[PDB]
């Protein structure tokens, strides 16, 4: 998986 | 009795969780309103009630990630482990936070400032009795332990640093990060209730209970799918609904 939306939250 | 290092560690967790929490209170007048009154056979109102809940769930996930990022140790793990730990912990921390907001006198959970709901309301939000009864049961058992802010904050940190989660590539590091928080909670509980040595075990046992409840929720999720799913993207991504 990319888990794009969780990564977005982790990024800032 | 707490070392100076432990007091600082706990102060920062409690402050970290208050900062994460006030960010949520900023966007309370932005969640779909809970239908006030409304004919009980209105399908629009049924839709609004479901959306309200899934939007509170989204805010809860934002609080959790925001807090995790402030737990010392967490951002030093690899990115993929960060993701693996958050994917597994999210439901469990959501349930600890629900337990913290349970009122035993009135048997109702208050989300954000004043979104107070009973079991009937959880059912009207689209949840099944198989999930609702445990949630309230777990909340009721947590209530009797009488946890305070420091204890919740520490238990959450401990829960995040569970080495055995699926897809964690460096479990040695994760378990090593769990130890200072376990030890801080061991010392904190020993000072707060110095006569009750079984309070600390009774709290760690809740983490066992949270594993089962995690499965009960995955059944609820697969049950939504077989009846008009419609969970928002962040939630269906985290909980692996489609991929
Ligand atoms: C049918 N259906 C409707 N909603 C769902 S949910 O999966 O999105 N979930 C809703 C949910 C999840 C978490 C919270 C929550 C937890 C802590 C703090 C806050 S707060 C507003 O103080 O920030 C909100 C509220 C609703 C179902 C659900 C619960 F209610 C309760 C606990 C866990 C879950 Cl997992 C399924």
């Amino acid at each position: 998986k990319e888990n794009a939306l969780l990564r977005y939250l982790l990024d800032k | 009795q707490l070392t100076a290092a432990q007091e600082l560690m706990i102060q920062q967790l409690v402050a970290a969780q208050l900062q994460s929490n006030k960010r949520s209170f900023s966007d309370q007048p932005k969640v779909t309103p809970w239908p006030l009154g409304a004919d009980p056979q209105s399908r629009d109102a049924r839709q609004q009630r479901f959306a309200h809940f899934t939007e509170l769930a989204i805010i809860s996930v934002q609080e959790i990630v925001d807090f995790a990022k402030q737990v010392p140790g967490f951002l030093q793990l690899g990115r993929e482990d960060q993701i693996a730990l958050l994917k597994a912990s999210t439901i469990e921390i959501m349930l600890l936070e629900t337990a913290r907001r349970y009122n035993h006198e009135t048997e109702s959970i208050t989300f954000l400032k004043d979104f107070t709901y009973s079991k009937d309301d959880f059912h009207r939000a689209g949840l099944q009795v198989e999930f609702i009864n445990p949630i309230f049961e777990f909340s009721r058992a947590m209530s009797s332990l009488g946890l305070d802010d420091a204890e919740y904050a520490l238990l959450i940190a401990i829960n995040i640093f569970s080495a055995d989660r699926p897809n964690v590539q460096e479990p040695g590091r994760v378990e090593a990060l769990q130890q200072p928080y376990v030890e801080a909670l061991l010392s904190y509980t020993r000072i707060k209730r110095p006569q009750d040595q079984l309070r600390f075990p009774r709290m760690l046992m809740k983490l066992v209970s949270l594993r089962t409840l995690s499965s009960v929720h995955s059944e609820q999720v697969f049950a939504l799918r077989l009846a008009d799913a419609a969970l928002p993207p962040l939630l269906s991504e985290i909980w692996d609904v489609h991929e």
